[PDB]
């Protein structure tokens, strides 16, 4: 029987939450994970640190697409992000394609994905996730957007922001090449420059995932015939894409 | 100290419960090896039967959970039942409802979910084991997979576990790299079976007999198990070979 | 779903948390209640700036036309009891075609109490409470004490709260059982003076209803209040 | 469509005396023009005294006669074994048949 | 750390639960219990401790029956044996009610042990106090299984478990080396009255009861049945030859 | 067969509700008050399925109480019809539904202006000069449409309300037993004696 | 906290049975006798303050026209049994047109003291000790001492609550088979003056009967005086 | 020890469950009864125990059908818990089968809702100790539960404070009262004897001995106060 | 079993206090302050950010600053998430009651029904309170314009001007010095840049720094603005607090 009906996370003499604060250690460190919004798209980047070279590298997919228009990656522990994914996918339709016929925006989603971490922080039996988010997305009322979703349920908007083990560093980067006229290549090389630092084996396209939230892709709708359905902006660059733009740095 | 007992965040971020358990996995003190070839998958397991009052033929860590699919366990026999038996009941109900057979990630991803369920719910402790499936998928050709009792889940060009899974993934390793290649060119299942086999004594310094070993293969829409006398056959062309 | 017995016996035959929540009531603000020939009067502590009196909320609540209920201790709690003491004048009203006696209202905020301390998995309120009425065809004030424990008892005056010890004996001094107070004016003139034992700040911290047979229930505006502790520190400047 | 209830016939008769009781009933069970059985007896001693008989369905009145057995029975448990005054007996009676007041028990009873 | 065997289901550092070997402790306290399975069919037997003659004889029986196939004997805490007998006869009722033939050996086994693995899987339950010895003739023959408290099970040839276990084990690896061809199923029960008898020397204090099943497909026609009238006296005459 | 009106005339608001409780072929009643007052400046006459009526007016009046208790503060007449809108539109989709027809008068004031509500068992509301539940409607709303005038003054909606009732009285084929009127208006609500 | 509410101790006993039995012995004195003429039922009214109404302190109530019953302890969670056991009164008198055993009525009373744990049950024992006197017409008059351990003993002369150990020691001396009505209530009110922190007055004590003819009648404060002026005389006249 | 009598999910380090053995001496605590049985009847005395001259003496001995009863030994409401589930299971099968609950079969039940609490988080093992007479299609037959759920078949035992003495006195005299065949009396006196036995400075009144017997054409009859004399 | 585990977070202190909700109510002190102000014609909100970067999206963003419905707003102090919690529940209270009674609902039933919600947290279910204190600025044609605060007890009371968060001891102070019931709308803005800018741990009192909100009259409804960027850049260099 559960007879786990009551909060494992509690508040401390100090006022901390000692699960949010362990699960934000766990977080620190994950694998660094990053992402840049730009003027004309979103990128997201992180290093597919592979345990074994045994272990086949597309079967470790960081970055999952929640929606056509909306991409997440994440610092921390992976299953936690797995099932967060798996639960994103299906509260996009059973709370809001389904109702509304669209799919969410970027604002919505990643508060459904807050609730449902906040929940993980407060039922009765349950440690909170051991993951850090960094969701982007486009939607055809705001725009471009890129959020950061944390253990504690909390969710930042951010120009450009990294998460992990070396993150302040790279933030420090993004600091001091962040402008407000960035482009989607010019976003998606200075997310490869801030990645070079925070890796030390291998920087090639088989040890990095980047993925794009940027223009309609209508060769990827596999159906042709309704001109107003545009085609899925969320796009997973390819190994050869990531080296032909490693190879001019 | 409470923090060691179930599946909640120690101060430094971790569940110690969950290592626990992968400490456990090695309970049986037993190795396991998966590798692929041209169209088919073969798993190697060792087979320990301590007590001469044993039923040999009941001593099993490799179970057929559907057709297609067959998966090796890595830890404790009551926790590979019930992972077996999850399994199993998982493809039934994913070929009820979705009208095709279940593909072996699809399962891996299943089970790894599971017991990421079991490391984020504190009422049940992890499973101590280690799952690898194994099959020939009609859109993916041989395919290993593994689950953890973290909740991670991973394919493979091949795999081991157990305590000596270092060694024989070096092994893999530099035979990979010697041949270029990602799996094993070989038309034929039981010269697959012959290499992984030879690998293991390779890699562990021990010879084995044919009632040491365990031989699960994997082909188009069959996963079986080799009985003694073929993995004897099998043994006695490793022999064969200079 | 959570059912674990937070309120159990002790060793030496104690229920720490009924006694925990009694010392919350302890910390809450103080309220009195006292008892005329033909009115009671219910006066309470409004603590220590910077607060809109006209919004916030009274310590001394109606729960139906003719019985009203102040409180000491948390003050969620109490609008808690509160609603389900209203909820159930009305269901008795409702049920019965006659308003609730003040002793069944007690008896009925005292029972929830006593399930709270009873039930599994829920604590009890750290509320005591004073309900002050008159029955619907009857003249006789009826003034009633509830405790965290579920125990309820009928009380000529009583006061709850911080320094109620103080203001209890100022009251077993001053209350006479052979001559109750008369009017209106003497009632509120003790409890008023009684409360100032204790508040020290003035008559910006008390507050004052009085309730009246046939449902006449008025609340002292903080001009009539200044009227009282006027007329008792004039009084008081004799020596 | 099934029809739950059906006719067993039967006739019962209670008279009561100075110091006395007799009831009496028809050992004939039958179904339509059909007899059933010649003899199946339908007056029953229930204990303490108290004899009892549900005539007409003879499934609703062998399921309370049966019953109303256990009841005595857990009347002496709960009471220690106290004995069951006829008009006790009356009341639980008329409870056990208000119980299925809305599919009740096709007999007429007599104790 | 410390504080691991408190719990139930609580890993330990060194991979272990304590609680389950807790529960193995308190069934290796109970009396001896073995089964032998032969060619045509399986043989249980067990020690009752007769530690008053007050104890009605033949009574209080050990061996309990599941379906009409099915012979289970257990060492330790023999409520909780119940408890396990009565979870094996609502599965067997199950699968003889959907899928129309008794339920195979190797099937109820897995049901057991599935049972047993769960008890082993959250702190509001209890390990079963019992090692399970059962068994008996399927489809595919005979099959003679041993059940731990971890949820552990295996098929043997012979299998033992109690204070004796030790001795009967022995005994058991002997009877398995000198007869690979087999024993039948009479000699199968005169060697389980022998076995006991010698396994009682660990628990010599008090005198005992022996107490035989056997399922045999040749002289039960493949039904769990008790070795009882002069089978049992045969038993018992045989044992007290080879001790003296 | 019911007799349920109401007139809303500037200042105040009029109902009239027969006094004839029928059984069968007896008449059980001929002085039943189909009114409940819902909060002083709001009161609710009712008409339909026996036992539903009173079980209804008295569970909104008991609502209607607790929340003038609850928020020290009357509600208006409007809120009050909305509720009660709510509660019937509620009991249709429900195992037994209520069959109950409203009649709601009350002087609002805040904006110091009286309103009558109609509502069926359904959940149908209107805000209506003039309303009437049942077949008397089908005798009474032509009538006020000739003789309504919205600046009528509290008496001469009583005359306008006679004159409904004796033309009820003269064609409706059952005896209603008279009417009891009660006025709501600012000062609260009051009863005529004899009408 | 650190076991459970249904945790056995080394000895064989339940914590918090044995901890409510600790709990009910801080309570007030309740005293019953049973005679061949009624049964006799006396509490102590402890008021903790001269402006509690001795009236309101109800510590004997009527289970059922022939049975009453005396509470002492957390007198709070008697509230519960006895509307249970007025519940199973009637309804027995419902479904067998008869009145309940007193036996029959207590073992239903004491069904519920053991019905606690972590189907949802309460989360402690009873803090309540209860003496239920009655008269059937099986066993003519009984007494019945109820412990929130679900056991209940008959006494043909019980004292529960503080100081009932000695007062049980007199109770033995002074009661004999063929002891009276008014007999037994001298001695509940003797016991009562001998146990009691304070001055035995008719406001401080209460009385009540449960005979054949009138079934179960709280004395009156009238009555309670003039028995007590009956035994200063009588104590008066000895040496 | 003292980090395993929490409750009945912790087995010791031994392998002990404390609760059960806390259950156990809250029987050994509990007043005596001995029970004895022949080839035709079956006979359960009880020393009920009283608080004080103004107690009663509490009964021990409950009965469940026409033809089978228990003595309690330990915690009364948990006994009444038991004999009520023994009573709704004779009362079953004599409504569902036409068929009197054998005791063995009863014996297994019993201990079967023993079991079902000394397994399971939250409760309490039971505290109280049974001894059941019946008489059915195989005869007399005496049965002793314990807590811990065994059920043992017995000619004679005896439970509670002091018991050795009246076990040992039945082991003597196990030759003699099996064979009291057809006489009850004598039967019921040499319980009394062995109840007698058990008393350390106590003695039998007429208040505190019951008597309760069943057997071949004898129903599950209970004997207190004035019909005891005769066997005092 | 499980209760070991249990920390029992709704049980009384032996003083008379919930630990989790003094412990809640600390944690609140570490927030960004927030100050609502009632002035004579409006009530203005204003809170400091905690998480403040340079790469922080501030036009999207919305952490301190909550619209419940078209009349009454929340500041918040403590954890977003449980505050979005309690801010959903609230909206979706508010527009039941509008369902129902057809009607604006006032503020003080809003702010008693989120207030016993956190009560409820605190009494029973054994789950931790909402760390999170609310100011909620509103009007209705009852009560006109009206002020609350809630804090993780459930209590809520009444206030002209107050404040929640970090150093609210200062600013209440700075409040009480300064505050008249006379005065107008831009008065109670400058009196809410100044607390914060006097009570801030940050170096300056910027626009980035800051959410601002304003519920007014200014046609004959009532509206309300939450500021932007460039509003609340313009209101304080309007202040003096900054320059451009």
């Amino acid at each position: 029987t559960d007879r786990y009906s009551f909060s494992l996370t509690t508040f401390s003499p100090s006022g901390k939450l000692g699960q949010i604060d362990y699960a934000l250690t766990a977080v620190k460190q994950g694998v660094t994970s990053l992402g840049i919004k730009a003027t004309n798209g979103v990128v997201i980047a992180t290093e597919k640190k592979s345990s074994s070279p045994l272990a086949m590298s597309e079967t470790l997919s960081k970055v999952s697409l929640l929606t056509p228009d909306i991409g997440a990656v994440y610092s921390g522990m992976g299953p936690d992000y797995r099932v967060l994914v798996d639960k994103s996918r299906k509260v996009a339709h059973t709370s809001y394609k389904r109702i509304y016929g669209e799919y969410p925006p970027t604002k919505l989603l990643v508060s459904e994905v807050a609730k449902i971490m906040q929940e993980a922080t407060q039922s009765g039996g349950v440690r909170p996730f051991g993951v850090s988010l960094l969701i982007a997305g486009h939607d055809e009322f705001n725009g471009f957007s890129l959020y950061q979703v944390d253990p504690s349920g909390s969710y930042f908007p951010w120009k450009a922001t990294a998460i992990g083990k070396g993150s302040v560093a790279a933030k420090t980067f993004l600091e001091k090449r962040w402008n407000d006229e960035l482009e989607l290549e010019d976003a998606i090389h200075i997310a490869l420059l801030t990645l070079k630092e925070s890796v030390e084996g291998e920087f090639n396209g088989d040890t990095i995932e980047l993925a794009i939230i940027g223009d309609e892709n209508p060769d990827l709708l596999g159906y042709t015939g309704i001109p107003t359905d545009k085609g899925p902006r969320f796009r997973k660059l390819t190994s050869q894409e990531i080296n032909d733009r490693l190879e001019a740095l | 100290g409470y923090d060691r007992h179930i599946t909640i965040f120690s101060p430094e971020g971790r569940l110690y419960q969950v290592e626990y358990a992968f400490k456990a996995t090695n309970q049986t003190n037993i190795n396991s090896l998966a590798v692929r070839g041209k169209d088919c998958t073969v798993v190697i397991s060792q087979k320990k039967v301590p007590d001469k009052l044993l039923d040999p033929t009941t001593v099993s860590y490799i179970f057929c959970i559907s057709r297609t699919i067959g998966m090796v366990v890595n830890g404790p026999i009551p926790d590979a039942r019930n992972a077996a038996l999850r399994a199993k009941a998982e493809a039934a109900e994913f070929r009820y409802k979705y009208g095709y057979d279940m593909p072996c990630d699809v399962l891996a991803k299943r089970m790894a979910n599971l017991s990421q369920i079991y490391t984020q719910r504190a009422y049940m402790r992890p499973l101590g084991v280690i799952l690898t499936f194994v099959s020939v998928d009609e859109e993916l050709g041989p395919s290993i997979y593994k689950t953890d009792p973290a909740g991670y889940y991973v394919g493979y060009k091949a795999t081991a576990t157990g305590p000596k899974q270092q060694e024989i993934t070096t092994n893999l390793e530099n035979h990979f790299k010697k041949s270029k290649i990602d799996h094993i060119n070989e038309e034929s299942w039981e010269k697959v079976v012959e290499f992984a086999i030879t690998h293991m004594i390779d890699a562990l310094g021990t010879e084995f007999s044919k009632n040491d070993l365990e031989v699960g293969v994997a082909t188009k829409d069959k996963f079986f198990t080799l009985s003694a006398e073929n993995i004897e056959e099998r043994l006695v062309a490793i022999a064969e070979q200079d | 779903g959570y059912d674990r017995a937070l309120s159990i016996f002790s060793p030496d035959g104690h229920i720490f948390q009924v006694e925990y929540a009694l010392e919350a009531v302890k910390r809450g603000t103080c309220a009195v209640g006292v008892k005329g020939k033909n009115c009671v009067v219910l006066g309470c502590e409004r603590r220590s700036k910077l607060q809109d009196t006209r919004i916030t909320p009274s310590k001394v609540s109606k729960i139906d036309s003719h019985v009203v209920l102040s409180f000491s201790g948390l003050n969620a709690d109490s609008r808690i009891l509160i609603e389900k003491a209203r909820v159930e004048a009305q269901s008795h009203r409702l049920t019965l075609e006659d308003p609730v006696t003040v002793e069944y209202l007690t008896r009925y905020v005292a029972g929830v109490q006593q399930r709270y301390t009873q039930s599994g998995g829920v604590r009890p309120f750290g509320v005591s409470t004073l309900i002050a009425g008159f029955d619907p065809r009857d003249d006789e004030p009826k003034l009633y004490q509830t405790e965290p424990s579920g125990i309820y008892s009928s009380w000529s005056a009583q006061t709850i709260g911080r320094n109620s010890k103080t203001v209890r004996e100022f009251l077993e001094k001053n209350y006479d059982r052979k001559e109750p107070p008369a009017t209106v004016e003497e009632c509120v003139k003790l409890t008023v003076r009684s409360l100032l034992e204790v508040v020290q700040t003035g008559a910006k911290n008390i507050e004052i209803t009085v309730v009246k047979p046939d449902s006449d229930i008025v609340a002292l505006s903080s001009e009539e209040i200044n009227q009282y502790v006027t007329q008792i520190e004039q009084e008081k400047q004799e020596q | 469509q099934f029809n739950p209830y059906g006719d067993n016939g039967g006739t019962i008769l209670g008279i009561a005396g100075e110091d006395f009781a007799v009831l009496a009933g028809d050992t004939r069970n039958i179904t339509d023009y059909s007899i059933n059985s010649r003899y199946e007896p339908k007056v029953f001693d229930c204990g303490d005294n108290i004899v009892m008989s549900a005539n007409g369905f003879a499934a609703d009145g062998d399921a309370l006669v049966k019953r109303f057995k256990n009841s005595v029975k857990w009347y002496h448990f709960d009471h220690n074994d106290k004995k069951l005054s006829i008009n006790s007996a009356a009341r639980n009676i008329q409870h056990l048949l208000y119980g299925k007041r809305f599919f009740p028990y096709y007999v007429h009873t007599i104790i | 750390g410390t504080g691991y065997d408190l719990s139930n289901s609580v890993f330990s550092p060194d991979g272990r639960n304590f609680q389950v070997e807790y529960a193995v402790k308190a069934v290796e306290n109970g009396t001896t219990s073995i089964g032998i399975k032969c060619n045509d069919g399986v043989v249980f037997a067990v020690e009752k401790l007769i530690t008053s003659k007050l104890l009605v004889p033949q009574k209080n029986v050990k061996i309990q029956v599941v379906d009409r196939h099915i012979g289970c004997v257990y060492s330790g805490l023999i409520p909780d044996g119940r408890h396990l007998v009565n979870r094996g006869r609502e599965e067997a009722a199950s699968f003889k009610k959907l899928y129309k033939t008794p339920i195979p050996i190797p099937a109820f086994a897995d049901r057991l042990g599935q049972y047993v693995q769960a008890h082993t899987l959250y702190n509001s339950v209890r390990p079963f106090g019992v090692s399970t010895i059962f068994g008996g003739v399927d489809k595919n023959g005979a099959h003679l299984y041993m059940l731990e408290p971890s949820g552990s099970y295996w098929g043997y040839k012979g299998a033992a478990t109690g204070k004796g276990r030790q001795s009967a084990k022995a005994e058991l690896e002997k009877l398995v080396d000198h007869h690979p061809e087999g024993l039948s199923a009479r000699e199968a029960v005169k060697q389980a009255a022998k076995i006991i008898y010698l396994a009682h020397e660990d628990n010599k204090e008090k005198d005992f009861e022996l107490e035989i099943s056997w399922c045999s497909l040749s002289e039960t026609n493949g039904l769990h049945k008790f070795v009882k009238g002069d089978l049992l006296q045969e038993a018992i005459d045989f044992a007290q030859k080879e001790i003296n | 067969m019911d007799i349920i009106l109401g007139i809303r005339v500037q200042d105040s608001v009029i109902l009239a509700s027969s006094k004839a409780v029928t059984r069968g072929i007896s008449v059980l009643k001929d002085s039943d008050d189909k009114t409940r007052q819902l909060s002083p400046h709001t009161l609710m006459s009712f008409a339909g399925e026996a036992g539903d009526t009173v079980q209804f007016a008295e569970y909104i009046q008991a609502n209607i109480q607790l929340y003038s208790i609850r928020e020290d503060y009357e509600l208006s007449p409007q809120a009050v019809s909305s509720f009660v809108r709510q509660e019937l539109a509620k009991s249709i989709r429900s195992r037994r539904p209520y069959q109950v027809n409203v009649l709601i008068g009350g002087y609002d004031k805040k904006k110091n202006k009286p309103e009558l509500y109609q509502i069926d068992y359904l959940g149908t509301k209107v805000e209506l000069p003039y309303g009437a539940h049942g077949y008397s409607g089908f005798y009474t709303f032509s009538l006020l449409d000739h003789h309504y005038r919205p600046d009528m003054t509290t008496e001469e909606g009583l005359d306008l309300l006679k004159l409904c009732v004796q033309e009820l009285e003269k064609r409706m084929p059952m005896d209603f037993k008279g009417v009891i009127v009660k006025i709501v208006d600012k000062d609260g609500i009051r009863q005529v004696d004899d009408f | 906290y650190d076991r459970g509410v249904s945790t056995f101790s080394p000895e064989g006993r339940l914590f918090q049975v044995e901890y409510s039995l600790e709990a009910i012995k801080l309570g007030s004195t309740a005293i019953g006798i049973a005679t061949k003429e009624g049964v006799v039922l006396g509490v102590e009214k402890r008021a903790t303050s001269p402006l509690l109404e001795s009236d309101s302190i109800e510590k004997i109530v009527e289970i059922d026209r022939h049975i009453g019953c005396a509470m002492s302890g957390l007198t709070a969670d008697a509230r519960s049994m006895i509307e249970h056991a007025r519940t199973a009164a009637v309804t027995h008198n419902l479904y067998y047109d008869e009145d309940i055993n007193v036996e029959s009525l207590t073992q239903s009373v004491c069904d519920l003291a053991l019905r606690f744990g972590e189907e949802r049950l309460m989360s402690r024992p009873f803090g309540v000790a209860l003496l239920i006197a009655g008269h059937d017409a099986d066993d003519g008059y009984q007494l019945f001492h109820a412990e929130p351990s679900g056991t209940f003993y008959r006494y043909n002369a019980k004292a529960i609550g503080s100081g009932s150990e000695g007062a049980q020691a007199e109770l033995l001396n002074e009661w004999h088979s063929s002891l009276t009505l008014k007999e037994a209530e001298l001695l509940v009110l003797k016991i009562l003056k001998q146990v009691m922190e304070e001055k035995l007055d008719e406001n401080n004590a209460q009385l009540s009967c449960i005979t054949k003819q009138d079934g179960f009648k709280i004395y009156d404060n009238e009555k309670t005086a003039e028995l007590i002026k009956e035994l200063k005389e009588k104590e008066a006249a000895e040496s | 020890r003292n980090n395993y009598d929490g409750d009945t999910v912790t087995f010791s380090p031994t392998g002990r469950l404390f609760q059960v053995e806390y259950a156990l001496e809250a029987i050994k605590q509990g007043s005596v009864t001995v029970g004895l049985r022949s080839n035709t009847h079956a006979v359960l005395v009880a020393l009920k125990r009283n608080a004080d001259e103004l107690s009663s003496y509490q009964k021990k001995i409950i009965k469940c059908d026409e033809h089978m009863g228990l003595s309690l030994a330990g915690l009364a409401p948990d006994a009444r818990v038991l004999s009520n589930y023994l009573r709704q299971q004779c009362n079953y099968s004599s409504l569902v089968f036409n068929r009197k609950l054998a005791v063995e079969r009863a014996g297994h039940l019993l201990c079967d809702k023993a079991q079902k609490n000394t397994q399971s988080y939250g409760g309490r093992p039971y505290g109280v100790g049974l001894l059941i007479i019946g008489y059915d299609k195989s005869g007399a037959h005496l049965l002793e539960f314990q807590p811990s759920g065994n059920v043992t078949e017995l000619y004679g035992t005896a439970i509670g404070a002091r018991s050795q003495g009246a076990k040992t006195y039945l082991e003597r005299t196990l030759d003699t009262f099996i064979k009291i065949d057809g006489n009850p009396d004598e039967l019921i006196k040499a319980g009394v004897e062995a109840i007698s036995q058990s008393l350390r400075d106590e003695s039998l009144t007429v208040d505190n001995l019951s008597i309760a017997i069943v057997g071949k054409d004898t129903p599950f009859t209970i004997y207190d106060g004035e019909a005891v004399a005769k066997y005092i | 079993g499980s209760r070991r585990y249990d920390s029992r977070t709704t049980i009384f202190s032996p003083e008379g206090r919930l630990y989790q909700v003094e412990y809640a109510l600390e944690s609140i002190s570490h927030a960004g302050t927030a100050i609502g102000i009632m002035a004579s014609d409006g009530i203005v909100l204003a809170a400091e950010r905690k998480v403040t970067s340079t790469l922080l999206e501030q036009d999207t963003s919305t952490e301190k600053l909550y619209k419940l419905n078209d009349k009454i707003a929340v500041a918040v102090a403590g954890l977003t998430a449980d505050a979005e919690i309690l801010i959903n529940t609230a909206r979706i209270h508010a527009q039941n009651y509008l369902k129902t009674y057809n009607e604006d609902i006032p503020v003080e039933i809003l702010v008693r029904r989120l207030s016993d919600i956190k009560q409820g947290y605190t009494q029973h279910g054994g789950l931790r309170p909402f760390g999170v204190s609310f100011i909620y600025a509103g009007y209705d044609d009852r009560y006109g314009y009206q002020l609350y605060t809630s804090n993780p007890s459930g209590n809520y009371t009444g206030w002209k001007a107050i404040s929640v968060g970090a150093n609210t001891s200062a600013a209440q102070t700075l409040l009480q010095m300064d505050y008249k019931d006379d005065m107008k709308v831009d008065d109670a803005i400058e009196l809410a840049l100044k607390t914060l800018s006097k009570t801030t741990d940050s170096s300056a009192l910027t626009y980035d720094r800051l959410e601002f909100a304003t519920i007014r009259k200014g046609d004959g409804e009532v509206y309300q603005k939450i500021f932007k960027p460039q509003e609340i850049k313009d209101i304080l260099v309007k202040t003096g607090i900054t320059k451009k």
